[PDB]
Formats: structure tokens, C-alpha cells, sequence
RNA sequence: GAGUACGACCACACUUGAGUGAAAACACCAUAUCCCGUCCGAUUUGUGAAGUUAAGCACUCACAGGCUCAGUUAGUACUGAGGUCAGUGAUGACUCGGGAACCCUGAGUGCCGUACUCC
RNA sequence: GGGCGGCAUAUCUGUUACACGACAACGCAGGUGUCCUAAGGCGAGCUCAGUGGGAAUCUCACGUAGAACACAAGCGUAAAAGCUUGCUUGAUUAACGAUUUCCAGUACGAAUCGAGACUGCGAAAGCAAGGCCAGCGAUCCUUUGCGAAGAAUA
RNA sequence: AUGAUUAGAGGGACCUAUUCUCAAACUUUAAAUGUGCAAACAAACCGUGCCUUAGCCAAC
């Protein structure tokens, strides 16, 4: 069935700075997503990181960048139950990056959502209900999807 | 010491388990007119003219209907007499009072019967006292006994 | 001295000595004041109309009875 | 730990039925059915609008302690017996649905032509006539669980059984081409948006493209000719109201009794009491 | 025999697993020039129709959990009225009446309207 | 007993309290004389506390409210009564309308249902004359506001 | 459900199923005794009877 092609939702790109750091990471997450981020509140109020979401060939595209970043580094515990996975990439500059010196180097921390076709019934405003638990990614499905893009899964325990 | 508009009703002012909620639509849709008989019931989930707890369980007569409201007339013993007592209440907080439910039964039969019987037909037939006497013929017929199986049992252990 | 504050020992007894009356018929003191005012105002001109109508229904009756 | 256990079930109360298939927002629903209650039930009308994936659902309703009682209903899947068969759910479709069933409800109620509204539609705001000569009908308008933002169809429908004699109270605040700035209207934006423009700019732009518009572009819709189709179904609509489209098996499954039921159960467990 | 929209009562309707689904719908769905709104056409708004029942949804199943109505518990517990009743007493039975609850066990697993549409 | 102590002196929850209402103790456990231009009003979006999987706060599922609602407590509330936010001042005026609570069926304090004005919010139905229910004050005296202008042979 | 509480059993603690005991300021359930209202003469019923109304309703 065409309708349980495994396909990204969105990639959840994280700068947690925890002042001028923050602006200088805001200004690093506009210019590699085309997009402008929001800054988040801990919890007192302050700002303490800078988050973006990207969806779409955008989206694409900065998972293909990430992972050539991390050479295939996914171990087996990146992956998680719900279908989705993440890694964190230093030094953006390994992503094509310019370097200005007002702004240095940042640990940019990417998270990607996979999901399957049809998932809009859970988040509509009229008649919310549940995905069936079959239509619902699973670990081992991310896994497959995966080691078909880029591959690189080694088991880990820690 | 403490004696509020709402002291002591921790249990009256309270929801049935399971039975929370806003009021519902057949209460909103509910004609009240002057002169109906209706009970008097607290929603606990309104909190906007709510009656006193005095009058929570009380039947009385609407006496005045306005947008949003409803005037009832209510009996209240003080001393030794008894008052009529004119509460405001949202119309949240009464219900159509079943009251006379059995009166009206009883003279839309009599009209029913008064019409069979100008039109001649045939009256249903009276039912019988069961207090009449008359044979018995039983079907099984059994010892009624103390046994000693009963003073066995009903000691635990 | 200290002494006993409250009691309602008798207190049934006395109302009840001579009864607890009961309340007045609803056909009785049944004044609409204080009511919702536009039916009142509506029925307060259905009610002057329903005086003129009694003034003439009794002239009416007094000249039919005169002419006999 | 286990949240789901027997005591979570034991004391749950659910929602509505309604509420918890996500169709009828309580609240505003018990606002819009409740009046003075020295009105002593007197009717009163809801106009329920509801667009699907493909059509268009307008009903003049009546509040019920038995279910509500639809009076009138059309539908936008029943435009083309008046001319108009693409689009069936953009603006211009729910406002000849809203006209539609507006000409219905009042040629049903027999003060047809002696309520007409706006012959031609011009996009400009006029307000309502309420007891708040003759009062036309009044109906208020019912959008649901919708986003009431400006420009969307709900008022559309709204605005076409306006403009055909209803009395809905509105203000013209979510018509296309309102501006929340100067607080004024532009009728011509709401205008070119009710005979489809909108549609046929983007229809212009799709066939200069060179998997939208497939439907259009299997038959010869050219752009120019949208709004001379709407403006007809406005007067195929005014002329005759009554109009619609051209006009035992079961499937059911037999649940199985009780007794059925428990010999299956017997059944099994004499299975795998043998296999063991 | 079904579907949609609005519904009344608000689990016999809920929850968890599996299974099946005619037609028409419903919905997933495709897309952002315009109205409109977002960090993100995700939601929402507009325009649409290439595909799919995979999910939602509808029906079936479970010696399923809850829920509803019965029975059992039990004339038990408790209780209105009575005694120059018993007992040192705590209490208890008796006399004329009223009369439960849990545990457990049996059955059941939505229903009634308005309009419109499909078999 | 009085004194010392305390406040049971005005007053609010829960319990005492005996399944209408009423019900005492220097009975029990606690509150009150404030605080808020928003912590008031309305519309719209959203869902809370906690869990679990995952990323050198961000994510996806669960989640009957186990959070929150100024302050003690009880009650109530989940497309909200909570959180966020947008624009507002119904926290104004309101012809001596009626009513509840206390109760002598007197006031005071708090409430409830209204009628009129002028408005806020909302597409609309609607919702608001404060923050539900504790948070307060007679006579006399002092003191402030209202009785703009312009008209009328009266 | 909220609080208090003994012990084992299965996956030092955690969980899962219960088990020893229980609450004036806990409770799903729930009596007896109670407590409002009604039980035809200024009322109510029937007629789609007439008049009236600046009342409601799009009108009737
Ligand atoms: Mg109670
Ligand atoms: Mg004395
Ligand atoms: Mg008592
Ligand atoms: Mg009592
Ligand atoms: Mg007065
Ligand atoms: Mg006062
Ligand atoms: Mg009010
Ligand atoms: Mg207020
Ligand atoms: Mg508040
Ligand atoms: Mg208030
Ligand atoms: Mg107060
Ligand atoms: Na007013």
C-alpha cells in the first residue's frame, strides 16, 4: 500500500544556549534554514536556547548535510519507540559556513521526526482522534528507513 | 464562628459521581411559564443564581419569568407560621416539577370516561379487591421448619 | 457567673401551641409588583381596555333591563 | 507505573458523544440554541454551515429536546443542476449554495418575492433588519468548530443567503477584502472573490504552467469564462428554487448470540486443555 | 442494509488488542497565485482531484478490563416503636414494622429524532 | 470563682451536626480588616500535574485533571472557569423595581433576578455593571460632587 | 478515588496482582426515621368560541 511510505515530518534543529550568544545562534540557525527560529523560556523566564523547525525539501536537505557530518555515527539507543531519532553535530562550520568572527562555533543539536502519511487525523481541530497503532512507525521501521538512506547502525548499550 | 451564604454544603452543593458536567440542552430548551409547579434544585456547576441552600428540595409556584430568570414562590415554617417566600434563581436551577403528574392523570380519565360514556361505548371493567377470600389450590406444598443445618451455618469459622 | 446559652428545647412546643399556620392561597396578596416590567406594562393597557369594557358592558345592561 | 488500571476505568466519565468524535463544540452550541425565557420557546433558527472535503452542507435548523429539525438544506454538490459543476467548494460555490438555500427556505415559507435581497450581487455590507415593515427572516449563523478568519467560505454561505432576502445578523468583518486597519470594506474584492476571479487567475497562471485545475483542464474551462457561469447559476437559482440533481440488500454481519458465544469459549479452552 | 449534516439521552456508547468493509459519502490526500495565519500551508486559511482504504470512521471478535440491568450476599447489617425485658456491665435477644452495601454470579454491550443521499 | 493568659467580642470554610432546615462548648483544624488597570470584561487559540521513548531545553505517545483558579477551606470547571494572546474599562451609570441570607422576618455587610443609559468584546448567538461565595460601619459634625449655557411677559 | 496500614508472592528498591487492618474534618453505594409539593368550588378541564394588547415570533 502506498499509503505506508515511511516519509519526515520535520527535523527539530536545537541551539541551547542556556544574550549575545543567543543572538549570535539566532542569527546562525537563519542563515542555515532560511527560516527565522524562535527562542525559547526555561523554567526563571529567561531565554535559554534557540529552536527552528524545518519541514519539507528544506528539510531534506539539512538531513543529508547533518549526516554526512556525522559520517554514519547513529548508534542503535539514537533511535527511539515512537519512530523518530536524533543526533547531535558540533561545530556547525562542518556545514557550509561562513565564520565570522562575531559569531564563532556552535553546537547545533538536530532531531529528526519520522512519521507515516495520514498522521493529520491526531492534530485536525474537527473529529481528533487516534492513529491506528499499525499505521504508527516503529523502531524497527526507522531502522530499515535509515540504513536505506545513509546506513551506519552499531549497537551500544550507554 | 462562621456562618456563610454557603456554610455546610459540602455534600449538597456537590455533583453526583460520575455526573459532572455544565448543564444540558433540554434545560436551556425548557418553557417555563408563570404559574407552573417546579422543584427547586441547586447545579452546583452554575454558581450564578444559585438559591440559598434553604431552598434546594422545595416545589413551589413560578410567580414571574424574566430573560434569564425564573421567581418562585416557596413555603417556609418560621415561628408559627409559615411565609411565601419569593426566590430568584437562573433557570439553571429549577426543574418541571412532576408534582401533578398523578392529578392530571386522574381528570384527563374522567374526561375519557365522561366521553365513552355520552357516546355509549363499552366503560373498562373495574378491578377487584385481592383482599377477597376464596380456594386456594397450591402447586407445591412444603414443610416450614428450623432445621439444624441453619444454627450450623450462621456461625463463621 | 457561666450560665446556658442556647436550647431549643420548647421552642416546637410553643410554635405548634397555637398550630403553624399555613400559607396564605396563591390567589391572595398575588401583587406583580417588582415582576418583569414589559409584561407588566402590556398588561397593565390590556387591563384599563378590560375596565372600559365593563363600564359599557354594564351600560349596555342597564338600558337592555330598562327595556322591559 | 500503570496509569490505565482497573480503578482509571472505574472512575471515568466520558464526554459526549459528540464532543469525543470532535464535532460539536458544547459551549457555543448551548449560547446559540438559548433565548429569553419570556419567549416561552418561540422558534428559533440556526444556519449550520459545514464544509466537507467535497461539499457544502447549509441547513436552516430548529433546536429540539427530541433532535434537531432541519426546515432546509442544500448542498453544494447540487450546483450543477444550475449551471456551476467545478469548485464545487471554493467561495463562489458557497455562496450560490448560501443563495440557494436561502430562495428554498423562503419559498417555502410562501414570503418568496416579497423578500428578494440583492438581484446583483455587489459585495457591499448592509446590515441586517432585526426586531433588536415587514421583518424578513432571521436565522443566526452557525459555523461550528470552523476558523472564523476573514475571507473564509462559512461567511460566504453567509453572505449568499444574505444577499437572498435571509436576515442573519453579521457585520462585515470576515468578508474578503475587509481591512482590519482603516476598519473598512473593499466590495470589490468580495465582488471578484463571489463570481470567482480568485479561481480564474489561478487557473490562467495553472494552464500557462505547461495535477490542479486536471478536472478544469480535461474540459475547455477558459479563465474568461467563470464569471458569466456564476452570474447565470445566480439567475438559474433565482428562477427555480425546487430544482436539484436528475434522479433490499444487506451487509450486515451476524453477531453471534450469547450461548454461541460461550460454547466458543468452552471450546477453546477444551482445546487447550487436551493440547496440554 | 448503509452514509453524511444537525441532534436528544450521554460508556449497554468507554478502553485495549486483533478482523472485515458493496455503492455513495466521509476522510486521508495534492498544492500555495490569490483571502488569511504560522519558527514551520504541521495546525489554520485558500484552490483542487492525481491516488488510497494504510489509518480515521462503520460493523465483527475476546471464557478481555470497565459500564448497565438482574440475582446472591440477606430478612443479614443497620433502624422507627416497646418492656418494672436478660445481663455487673459492655451489650444482646425478643415484640410490631422498615430494610442495605461490597465481594461473588447471570445476562447485555447503545438508543431515539430531522433532512438529504447510496443500495 | 476572680486575676494572669486567650478572644470563643464583628466575621469565613471543613468538622462538631444526629442523610430537609436549625443546633452549643475557653470543642477540633484553619482563615479574615487585605491584595489586583489586571489578578476586572470579552473573543480566539491551546491543555494542565505527571509519566515513558529519544536529542554534547527540544521532540513523539500516554495522561479525568492526580494541575491551576491572589490569600484558609469546601464546591465547581478540560475545544474552560486553567494557560497564552488581542483590544478593552460592565470595577461606570442605573428612574427610591423586586428578592435571598441574618432576621424581629429591622437595619448593616454580602448576594440573586431585573428595567433604562452609555459602552466593551464578538462574525454571531451571546457574555459583562468587578475579581461567586470572608475582606467591613448609624445619628450628629466635617468635607466633596451634582442643580452647564441658551431660551419663556411668566 | 483521597489518606492511614501488616505481610508475603511473582517482574536493596521500584513496580504488578492482593492481603492484615481503618477514617469527625475519606468515599463509589446507601437505609430506617425524615423533609418539600399535589390530591376539583376565587382553581382545573373542554371550545382550534369572541374581544384586547406599544408582549414573542418572518407572519399567523
Ligand atoms: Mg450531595
Ligand atoms: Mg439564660
Ligand atoms: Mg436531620
Ligand atoms: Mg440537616
Ligand atoms: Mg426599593
Ligand atoms: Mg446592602
Ligand atoms: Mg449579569
Ligand atoms: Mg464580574
Ligand atoms: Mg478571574
Ligand atoms: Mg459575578
Ligand atoms: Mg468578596
Ligand atoms: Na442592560
Amino acid at each position: 500500500n502506498p499509503m505506508r511510505e515511511i516519509v519526515v515530518k520535520k527535523l527539530c534543529i536545537n541551539i541551547c544556549v542556556g544574550g549575545d550568544r543567543l543572538t549570535r545562534a539566532s542569527k546562525v540557525l537563519e542563515q542555515l534554514c532560511e527560516q527565522t527560529p524562535v527562542l525559547s523560556r526555561a523554567r526563571r523566564n529567561e531565554k535559554i536556547a534557540v529552536h527552528c523547525t524545518v519541514r519539507g525539501k528544506k528539510a531534506e536537505e539539512l538531513l543529508e548535510k547533518g549526516l554526512k557530518v556525522k559520517e554514519f555515527e547513529l548508534k542503535s539507543y539514537n533511535f527511539a519507540d515512537t519512530g523518530s531519532f536524533g543526533f547531535g553535530i558540533d561545530e556547525h562550520i562542518d556545514l557550509g559556513i561562513k565564520y565570522d568572527p562575531s559569531t564563532g562555533i556552535y553546537g547545533m543539536d538536530f532531531y529528526v521526526v519520522l512519521g507515516r502519511r495520514g498522521e493529520r487525523v491526531a492534530h485536525r481541530k474537527r473529529k481528533c482522534s487516534r492513529v491506528g497503532h499499525s499505521h504508527h512507525v516503529t523502531k524497527e521501521e526507522a531502522m530499515k528507513w535509515f540504513e536505506k538512506v545513509h546506513d551506519g547502525i552499531i549497537f551500544q548499550a550507554k | 464562628h462562621s456562618y456563610g451564604y454557603k456554610s455546610g454544603t459540602r455534600h449538597l452543593f456537590a455533583k453526583k459521581f460520575r455526573k459532572h458536567g455544565v448543564p444540558s440542552v433540554s434545560t436551556i430548551l425548557t418553557n417555563i411559564k408563570v404559574g407552573d409547579y417546579v422543584d427547586v434544585v441547586a447545579d452546583s456547576a452554575v454558581r450564578e443564581g444559585m438559591p440559598h441552600k434553604y431552598y434546594h428540595g422545595r416545589t413551589g409556584i413560578v410567580w414571574n419569568v424574566t430573560p434569564r430568570g425564573v421567581g418562585v414562590i416557596i413555603n417556609k415554617p418560621v415561628r408559627t407560621r409559615t411565609l411565601r417566600k419569593r426566590i430568584c434563581v437562573r433557570f439553571e436551577h429549577v426543574r418541571k416539577s412532576r408534582c401533578q403528574e398523578a392529578f392530571k392523570a386522574k381528570e384527563h380519565q374522567f374526561q375519557a370516561y365522561l366521553a365513552a360514556k355520552k357516546a355509549g361505548k363499552a366503560l373498562p371493567p373495574l378491578q377487584k379487591s385481592s383482599r377477597l377470600g376464596g380456594i386456594v389450590r397450591p402447586k407445591n406444598v412444603e414443610v416450614l421448619a428450623r432445621r439444624v443445618a441453619d444454627y450450623e451455618a450462621m456461625v463463621p469459622y | 457567673a457561666k450560665s446556658k446559652n442556647h436550647t431549643n428545647h420548647n421552642q416546637s412546643s410553643k410554635n405548634h401551641r397555637n398550630g403553624i399556620k399555613g400559607p396564605v392561597p396563591l390567589h391572595l396578596h398575588n401583587s406583580k409588583r417588582g415582576s418583569w416590567l414589559p409584561a407588566l406594562v402590556n398588561a397593565r393597557r390590556v387591563r384599563k381596555h378590560n375596565q372600559k369594557a365593563a363600564l359599557k358592558k354594564r351600560r349596555e345592561r342597564i338600558a337592555a333591563f330598562a327595556a322591559k | 507505573k500503570v496509569v490505565k488500571n482497573k480503578a482509571y476505568f472505574k472512575r471515568f466519565q466520558v464526554k459526549y458523544r459528540r464532543r469525543r468524535e470532535g464535532k460539536t463544540d458544547y459551549h457555543a452550541r448551548r449560547q446559540m440554541v438559548l433565548q429569553d425565557k419570556t419567549k416561552f420557546g418561540s422558534p428559533k433558527y440556526r444556519l449550520v454551515v459545514r464544509i466537507t472535503n467535497k461539499d457544502i452542507i447549509a441547513q436552516i435548523v430548529q433546536a429540539k429536546i427530541v433532535g434537531d429539525e432541519v426546515v432546509m438544506a442544500a448542498y453544494a454538490h447540487e450546483l450543477p443542476a444550475f449551471g456551476i459543476e467545478h469548485g464545487l467548494t471554493n467561495y463562489a460555490a458557497a455562496y450560490a449554495t448560501g443563495l440557494l438555500l436561502a430562495r428554498r427556505t423562503l419559498a417555502k415559507l410562501g414570503i418568496a418575492d416579497k423578500f428578494q435581497g440583492a438581484k446583483e450581487a455587489d459585495g457591499s455590507y448592509s446590515a441586517v433588519r432585526t426586531k433588536k415593515e415587514r421583518f424578513p427572516f432571521k436565522a443566526i449563523l452557525d459555523v461550528g468548530l470552523a476558523r472564523t478568519t476573514t475571507g473564509a467560505r462559512v461567511f460566504g454561505v453567509l453572505k449568499g443567503a444574505v444577499d437572498g432576502g435571509m436576515a442573519v445578523p453579521h457585520r462585515p468583518n470576515r468578508f474578503p477584502g475587509y481591512n482590519k486597519e482603516k476598519s473598512s470594506l473593499d466590495a470589490k474584492v468580495h465582488r471578484d472573490r463571489i463570481f470567482g476571479k480568485h479561481v480564474a487567475d489561478y487557473l490562467k497562471q495553472v494552464k500557462e504552467e505547461a495535477v490542479q485545475f486536471s478536472k478544469y483542464m480535461a474540459a475547455k474551462v477558459l479563465p474568461e469564462s467563470i464569471e458569466g457561469m456564476y452570474k447565470k447559476a445566480h439567475a438559474a437559482i433565482r428562477a427555480d428554487p425546487s430544482k436539484s440533481l436528475p434522479k433490499h440488500k444487506s451487509y450486515k454481519t451476524k453477531k453471534l448470540s450469547g450461548a454461541e458465544k460461550r460454547a466458543a469459549a468452552k471450546a477453546k479452552v477444551a482445546a487447550i486443555r487436551e493440547r496440554l
